[PDB]
RNA sequence: GAGAGGA
């Protein structure tokens, strides 16, 4: 067989995600972590001193994970599983080198446990890297399981992916609604972070900042910064532009008009109005020098005697600053992807553990001071001994700050919340789904809608249909398949390497031609300017595809300023594409071969040349083909195919370029909530909330992105053969009919596993909590209430119960601040019966009872159930009808569900349509048909299909009416639609009250489910109350049926009594009793609390 | 208006502050509100 | 587009550095500074071919095709040197133009 | 988990032919279309029951906590 | 308390 280019090009894809899965962000970064920055830090912080005894310190040799010492095997860690059910945390110790002295100058070794990290499940250090279906079994570990999530306090808890604006580079706001632009640089370091702001006010450029005073002109910060010949600063921000000259005249001038200045008179200056404080005493010029040195610009540190790089810096800012002052439209755009930067759970848990750590060796350094300030018999031995101390401490730190979601930091004084979420268990591709998930750091972004837009410039970098509907509508947004997270690979050999590749340093260039010929900026910062940029970006890009220089380092040309940037940081978004040559691709035919054969596993079709990764800012200087029949000969790049712009989510559509879009953002939001198998382990865990099909069914149109992230093999639906008709009248709005007689066969049966948790903790009195229960009435035999109980207290695995029944039998000593026991059972308070089908005893490492015991509820497709389409189709379980009254066609098929033919028209989900035919001739024909966006089954073949086994071409058999007997005078559109049954079932959202309990305040009715409690009508309810002129009613409900407080006014002083006592004319006689809402009581008994008498003012009601 | 009693400028700066009622800031489960802490501080 | 003006330009630096080369073989006072790739690969000749083209060499058979620097004026640039800290900076005179070189593929 | 002993939309008993459907693609390897034409799976709703199937159990059951 | 469906 010959391989085809155009139809096996696709092959990549498989190759790319089994050598770079869809959860690698999290796998990838956290292994770099592990490997690099623990040392990192290490090397860093190597070193704690003393004031006294100079022949003391300490030296972090090496640092290790699971390793104790040479071992020669990773430390044994408890499993995964194991982790989650005990509700420990999945952890391994850290090993470190310990070099401590002695009064007798000896240096000694050792290698001391420092602390337990947690494990990011699948990585480097976790036990399940490398297990093939058979460790994994033994492990209770599912192998679909997507992992790169911690496992702490037994909660499966995963750090989302944070995007942000990109660090240390330039990024320029026109705000013309008052005519003011700006040149603000968010610089950050590993220490600091601060913006340096270049505004423009009264036509004069400025430069703000959170350490100077206020609005330091242009001109002086330049002379300050060594370009003092105030011509070159004309030859620097305005090169020869006659009409940027005049623009930024009137500034240049500002440097003479207070009076004239020199570099250090410059210098002087800015350091007068520096608002830091010196904790040692230093000049106001040193200072100012400083000011300039590292203050200004945190990104660059001018360590020297020359500031040309951050002059240039700064007069490349006014330049853009004034190109936006002569004309706007020139700005660069904020929401812009290649603009904005991801960062992973490695850098995240790498700035945490350095906070804790230089704690850690303060904490260490200030004991170590405190045990050795004895003037004499200061030992030496056991020095290790506090380190020991305080390593529970930042463990404890590590694990709460990673569970409880907000990471307190001090050094930068950045304060982030609910940075790790909760993974959830709905489905598999609920899962799979808030992996790879990103979160916009803008907070509300209440009308701005800018960052809630689709942005062009993410094609192919995010997923351009899958984004929570709803307020996080746009900044929610999840990466695609085929999409690499860069890492920062190099920064100084790539200076050296342009060096190399012709361009003249920053200090051999003058002012004057510094803006004839294109400059090359690394990485934001100006290096020089070469001629010929054609020339060097070919051959760059040469250097790249040859295996040169790291593959994630991206080259590329901007033309409106005329500049060949290059960027190597990490956090750019980047994806595969097959380059190709002059008119012809380099794939060549044969390369496809070898990958189907097994070869070539995509890493040899980067080391050849053929595929590379484009991030988002060097696809503007690319001309990218979609197939490979429109090369024109001028594009540079090609699609490995376009079907992969959709998430994993969004790849569960059936034909997703034929619905309209809302329909599949819909698919894509309520695609997680969709009740159905979770993993191979789903009975051998024991989970909060666990929702599962009992007969889940593969979809028959199926989809390429699918067969990749297995769904076909942990599905959330079965194939419903629906008939398309207006049946009943009870389907109007959305709403569905279900077909009894196959609900009885079983069709959305579905079960609910909820675990109850239970800590018999021991109390600081030596009390323990006891489960000691079974009462027995008279005759033998257990009390009702105990009726499910068993002898142990702990309720039988496989027993029913219902309201009342308790199962954990808990008694708690009343003397916890041991005979007198008070009772605490735990009740099962459920509307419906369910069964008990696991119990867990076990202890935690506090050696403290912790009895989880699983429920399971088996669930019957209701009338009320929301169900889905796999389009956008949702709806509500209208009627359910027997099976006699449903059409039928000649062979006797009655449907499952009969949809209303009113959800298309609107809708527009002829991608549904397409998915029925398809599905009707693959069944037809024994074969799965694909359902692929930009490809898939044709339709006409599967007409072909449905035309050869005797059906008609379009789908449409001709039924008859159920009850009546006859023909249907309309042909019916009929076949099998893969409907999946979702969580939001009617048997947990009914709730009703008249009386309860009630707020202990304001002595009104709880707000929510748990608690018995009603439903709220607010202010709009009441004012359309107020609409109908209805005031008994109104009264009614908010008064006598919400809170009535019948209270006692004082007829001279109207403040409230008691028992008809006014306590204030303590009379008595006037004292009056009427009835109030105690919400208006409190109300005046706060006022009262404040400077404030509401008197209230009686007058009869009666006499006319 | 300085008709009746009260009616004095004297009057709006502390000189007495009406402790509230328990009912107004009750203790929950002890763990006392905000009101009676800042009440025990001044 | 880009390509070809890039050659047309490269091509009318290689025929004005070689007439430069020419004119420059009085030695008065004048120099010309040339740029390098680091880490001395190993000298050469600039041997220039047929229709204006000019190249490089070293020790290692290495074609450098890379001729043409900045043309940047309006700035007076001088050599000097250093001699032992000793009564020294004997001033070498200026330099006419700068080339830099880079090697190709 | 397991197939469903009957068709839901018709009502066949379709839950004796898997095994012998799994036979019909391992031994003597036919397609899947043949193959349940073969066992009398006329209807494409009893088709559609044992071709888009999943057998979990068999999964599941490498997790047995009485090994 | 704050994370997220939901209509
Ligand atoms: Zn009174
Ligand atoms: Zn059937």
């Amino acid at each position: 067989d010959e391989i085809n280019t155009a139809q096996d090009k696709w092959h990549l894809l498989p190759a790319f995600l089994k050598v770079k899965g869809l959860v690698k962000q999290h796998l990838d970064s956290f292994n770099y972590f592990v490997d690099t920055d623990l040392k990192k830090i290490i090397k860093a912080n190597q070193l704690i001193l003393s004031d006294v005894d100079p022949e003391f310190y300490l030296k972090y040799v090496d640092i290790r994970v699971g390793k104790k010492s040479s071992s020669s095997t990773k430390d044994y860690l408890t499993p995964p599983h194991e982790c989650r059910l005990r509700d420990m945390t999945y952890s391994a110790p850290i090993y470190v080198d310990i070099e401590y002295t002695r009064g007798r100058n000896i240096i000694m070794h050792k290698d001391v446990e420092i602390g337990r990290m947690p494990i990011m499940l699948r990585s480097n250090k976790c036990i399940l890297y490398d297990a093939d279906e058979s460790k994994m079994a033994k492990l209770n570990e599912c192998p679909l399981d997507p992992g790169g999530y911690f496992i702490v306090n037994g909660t499966e808890k995963v750090i989302l992916v944070q995007e942000q604006l990109s660090k240390n580079r330039i990024i320029v706001e026109a705000d013309e609604k008052k005519g003011i632009v700006q040149a603000s640089v968010t610089s950050s370091t590993h220490e600091r972070k601060s913006k340096t702001y270049v505004i423009t006010k009264n036509g004069k450029i400025y430069l703000k900042h959170n350490s100077i005073a206020e609005e330091i002109p242009i001109a002086i910060v330049l002379k300050a910064c060594g370009i003092l010949s105030d011509l070159e600063i004309m030859q620097l921000v305005c090169g020869n532009d006659s009409s940027y000259q005049d623009i930024f005249a009137v500034n240049l001038e500002e440097s003479s008009k207070l009076d004239i200045y020199t570099q250090q008179q410059a210098l002087e200056y800015i350091g007068a109005k520096v608002k830091t404080m010196r904790r040692q005493k230093l000049t106001i010029l040193q200072e100012g020098i400083e000011a300039i040195a590292t203050t200004v610009i945190a990104h660059l540190t001018v360590e020297a005697l020359d500031f040309r790089e951050k002059a240039l810096y700064i007069a490349m800012m006014t330049r853009r600053v004034v190109m936006a002052m002569y004309n706007p439209k020139m700005i660069d755009d904020r929401d812009y992807v290649g603009n904005k930067r991801l960062e992973l759970a490695g850098q995240l848990i790498s700035l945490l553990f350095e906070d804790l750590f230089k704690k850690f060796n303060n904490d260490f350094k200030l004991s170590i001071d405190k045990v050795l300030k004895k003037p004499n018999r200061a030992m030496e031995y056991d020095a290790l001994l506090s380190i020991n101390v305080h390593s529970n401490n930042i463990t404890s730190g590590l694990n709460r700050a990673i569970s409880t979601g907000n990471w307190s930091l001090k050094r930068f004084k950045m304060e982030r919340a609910g940075v790790t979420h909760v993974l959830s268990r709905l489905s598999y591709i609920s899962a799979l789904g808030m992996m790879t998930r990103i979160s916009s750091q803008f907070e509300k972004s209440r009308k701005v809608s800018g960052p809630r837009a689709l942005q062009p410039s993410q094609f192919g970098m995010l997923c351009t249909a899958d984004t929570p509907e709803g307020e996080a509508c746009g900044l929610v947004k999840n990466l695609a398949l085929m999409t690499h997270i860069t890492t920062d690979d190099e920064e100084e050999p790539i200076k050296k390497l342009c060096y190399v590749l012709g361009v003249e340093d920053i200090t051999l260039i003058d002012s004057a031609s510094l803006h004839l010929n294109y400059g090359v900026y690394l990485n934001g910062t100006l290096i020089g300017s070469i001629r010929f940029p054609t020339k060097f970006v070919t051959q760059f890009r040469h250097l790249r595809r040859t295996g040169k220089v790291s593959e994630f380092i991206s080259i590329y040309s901007n033309s409106h300023q005329m500049a060949v940037h290059i960027a190597t940081d990490g956090g750019r978004i980047c994806r595969p594409l097959i380059i190709v040559s002059d008119g012809q691709s380099r794939v060549k035919d044969i390369h496809l071969r070898k990958l189907l054969d097994g070869e070539l596993d995509f890493d040899d079709f980067l080391k050849l040349g053929l595929v590379e990764y484009l991030d988002v800012n060097e696809e503007n200087d690319s001309y990218i083909a979609l197939y490979e029949k429109d090369i024109v000969p001028s594009m540079t790049h090609l699609e490995i195919e376009p079907f992969t712009i959709l998430g994993a989510v969004a790849g569960l559509i059936p034909y997703p370029h034929h619905n309209q879009s809302p329909r599949n953002t819909y698919q894509c939001a309520m695609g997680k909530q969709a009740i159905g198998a979770i993993a191979y382990n789903q009975f051998k865990r024991i989970d909060t909330l666990l929702y599962l099909m009992t007969y889940p069914q593969q979809p028959m149109v199926k989809t390429k992105t699918i067969e990749l992230i297995d769904y076909d093999k942990l599905p959330a639906g079965q194939n419903a053969t629906v008939a398309v008709m207006s049946y009943s009248g009870y389907d109007i709005e959305d709403a569905l009919v279900l077909n009894k007689s196959s609900i009885d066969r079983g069709f959305g049966r579905c079960e609910t596993r909820r675990k109850t948790t239970t800590v018999l903790k021991r109390y600081a009195n030596h009390t323990q909590d006891i489960i000691g229960g079974m009462r027995v009435d008279e005759n033998g035999d257990p009390i009702w209430q105990h009726q499910s109980l068993g002898p142990d207290g702990l309720g039988e695995v496989g027993m029913k119960v219902q309201s009342g029944q308790i199962y954990i039998n808990k008694s708690v000593p009343t003397n916890s601040a041991q005979t007198q026991y008070r009772e605490a059972p735990v009740i099962y308070r459920g509307p419906e019966p369910s069964h008990i089908d696991q119990v867990m005893m076990s202890v935690s490492d506090n050696d403290q009872a912790l009895i989880k015991v699983l429920l399971r509820q088996n669930r019957r497709p209701e009338l009320g159930d929301k169900f889905s389409s796999r389009h956008g189709q949702k709806g509500v379980c209208g009627i359910i009808v027997k099976q006699e009254d449903m059409p039928f066609n000649d062979q006797g098929i009655v449907p499952d569900i009969i949809m209303n033919p009113h959800g298309f028209p609107s809708r527009m989900t002829v991608g549904k349509m397409i998915e029925l035919i398809s599905g009707k001739a693959g069944v037809l024909n024994g074969t799965l048909e694909y359902g692929t966006c930009f490809g898939g089954s044709k339709l006409e073949d599967m007409s072909k299909i449905l035309v050869d086994q005797g059906f008609n071409y379009s789908g449409k058999d001709m039924l008859y009416s159920g009850i009546t007997g006859e023909c249907l005078q309309a042909y019916i559109f009929f076949g099998p639609i893969y409907y999946q049954k979702l969580k939001h079932m009617v048997l947990d959202k009914m709730h009703a009250r008249a009386r309860g309990p009630r707020a202990v305040l304001t002595r009104q009715p709880t707000e929510g489910r748990s608690r018995d409690g009603g439903l709220r009508l607010g202010e709009m309810e009441r004012d359309c109350v107020i609409a109908y002129g209805a005031s008994q009613l109104l009264l009614e409900r908010l008064m006598i049926s919400s809170d009535a407080f019948e209270v006692d006014v004082c007829d001279k002083c109207g403040l409230m009594g008691y028992s008809g006592w006014c306590t204030t004319c303590k009379s008595a006689e006037n004292i009056i009793k009427m009835t109030i809402p105690y919400a208006a009581k409190l109300l005046f008994q706060e006022l009262l609390s404040m400077n404030i008498a509401p008197r209230l003012r009686l007058e009869d009601i009666f006499q006319q | 208006d300085a008709t009746v009693p009260s009616g004095r400028p004297e009057t709006y700066i502390w000189r007495y502050l009406p402790a509230p009622p328990v009912c107004i800031r009750p203790s929950v489960m002890s763990n006392e509100d905000d009101l009676t802490v800042k009440l025990t501080e001044i | 587009k880009e390509a070809a003006a890039e050659l047309e330009l490269l091509n009318a630096d290689h025929q004005h550095i070689l007439r430069k080369l020419k004119k420059m073989n009085n030695k008065p006072e004048r120099f010309m500074v040339f740029q390098l790739p680091t880490r001395l690969p190993a000298v050469g000749s600039i041997r220039v071919h047929k229709s204006g083209k000019l190249s490089v060499k070293i020790g290692n058979v290495v074609m450098d095709i890379g001729k043409g620097a900045e043309t940047t004026f309006l700035q007076d640039v001088i050599a000097l040197s250093i001699a032992d800290d000793a009564s020294s900076a004997e001033l070498l005179g200026r330099v006419d133009g700068k080339i830099v070189v880079t090697p190709q593929i | 988990m397991i197939v469903p002993v009957r068709c839901f939309s018709c009502g066949k008993v379709v839950g004796d032919k898997w095994e012998s459907y799994l036979n019909l693609l391992q031994e003597d390897e036919l397609d899947e279309g043949t193959a349940l034409s073969r066992l009398g799976l006329k209807r494409y709703c009893c088709r559609r029951m044992i071709l888009t199937h999943v057998d979990l159990i068999e999964k599941f059951l490498r997790y047995n906590p009485l090994e």
